């Protein structure tokens, strides 16, 4: 129903959203922070800097 | 990025709308962003921003140990949990 | 301690690898092969 | 190969190291090593 709502005035988007099944779209979440460090050579860090 | 790469935990970044939000993952070998719900091909795709955080443990830049935190160009709640939407 | 005084051989794998694209065709994608070099117990390169 | 330690084994942990590749007798590939492939 949200994808029916959120794309109102675009008819190609309307047909694209109404095309697929309900269970053909998913929403991935991603953690804002890193799961690690920026492990990098200090030479390469200096060159990118 | 220069203020980020200076080694200071204050600054941020601006992204001119690189990150899309609705991506068609096909039944083929190449996923593509939707061109219908996002019709603008450079601007419908939203904006990102990054934060570089250094935690003190370049010599000082080696004693500091750093990583990155992602968010939107104008974050509402995706500074905790960024979203992305795909259709297959 | 192996490179110092481990009295046996030691292998080094040089591993090149390539990956092409897929809409060009091709039913395999991650092509590669290893390559082995052998170093003696306490050899010259072992000392390096 | 070249192993480079940048001071930040205990001393070997305060130093943080990586590797730089080159040829047995490098001419300019100590900056940019080449490799050639044919398909």
């Amino acid at each position: 129903e949200e994808l029916s709502q959120q794309f109102d005035p675009y008819p190609l988007a309307m047909q694209f959203i109404s095309q697929y099944s309900p269970e053909d779209i998913v929403t991935a979440q991603i953690e804002g922070s890193s799961g690690a460090l920026w492990r990098i050579s200090p030479p390469s860090r200096a060159q990118m800097k | 990025l220069a203020q980020l790469l200076e080694g200071r935990p204050d600054q941020s970044v601006v992204i001119p709308h690189l990150f899309p939000k609705y991506i068609r993952a096909p039944n083929g070998p190449e996923a593509n962003p939707v061109k219908q719900l996002q019709p603008d091909e450079e601007e419908d795709y939203l904006g990102v921003r990054i934060q570089l955080r250094r935690e003190q443990v370049g010599t000082k830049a080696s004693d500091f140990l750093e990583w990155w935190v992602i968010e939107l160009q104008d974050c509402k709640a995706d500074c905790n949990l960024l979203p992305m939407v795909i259709f297959s | 301690q192996e490179l110092y005084n481990g009295t046996a051989d030691i292998t080094l794998r040089f591993t090149w690898n390539f990956q092409r694209d897929l809409a060009k065709g091709g039913t395999v994608e991650y092509t590669n092969e290893k390559h082995t070099l052998e170093l003696a117990p306490n050899s010259t390169a072992r000392r390096q």
